[PDB]
């Protein structure tokens, strides 16, 4: 019964291919857009960053500290 | 010795005991079928209808052939859009012969 074992529908998806052709979708770039930081490889922004701005996590205060007895 | 007839949203013009290939209808490839839609019938002398269809006029036909049509490619592109498309169609037809031509 090997050859008629088969998965639960839905369990697998097949994962998207990109730059593949035309009709399969996301080609050109698979589906990153035109040029830019995004588009570059190895591109895109550090976690936090707002285009320049001051990052949210350092306009706010820091605040409270850690009790040691807490973690016994 | 011919006669024009509406069948499948087009005229047809056949003479007598002659095959014509028109649009596929829900008959058998061994069965008669019936015309009563009669727009013009000619002979030696010269028959018009005063009103459309006729009034007694009748065409009979055998249905001998229901396959499908050559195949048609229909390619869609646009041009530096990075957009192509490729289909391809089949139109069902129905091929009768003509029996008998009413007056």
């Amino acid at each position: 019964r090997l050859n008629t074992l088969s998965p639960a529908e839905g369990s697998k998806k097949a994962g998207k291919r990109l730059g593949r052709g035309i009709g399969s979708g996301l080609g050109k770039t698979g589906g990153r857009g035109h040029k830019g930081q995004k588009s570059r490889s190895g591109g895109g922004v550090r976690r936090g960053f707002e285009g320049g701005q001051m990052p949210l996590y350092r306009r706010l205060p820091k605040f409270g500290f850690t009790s040691r007895k807490a973690a016994i | 010795m011919y006669a024009v007839f509406q069948s499948g949203g087009k005229q047809h013009r056949v003479s007598e005991g002659q095959t014509v290939r028109l649009e596929k209808l829900d008959i058998a490839t061994g069965e008669t079928v019936e015309f009563a839609e009669v727009l013009m019938i000619a002979n030696g002398e010269e028959v018009k209808i005063g009103v459309p269809f006729v009034d007694g006029g009748v065409i009979k036909a055998e249905v001998v052939a229901h396959g499908r049509g050559e195949k048609v490619k229909i390619v869609k592109f646009r041009r530096r859009k990075h957009y192509r498309k490729q289909q391809g169609h089949r139109q069902w037809f129905t091929d009768v012969k003509i029996t008998g031509i009413s007056a």
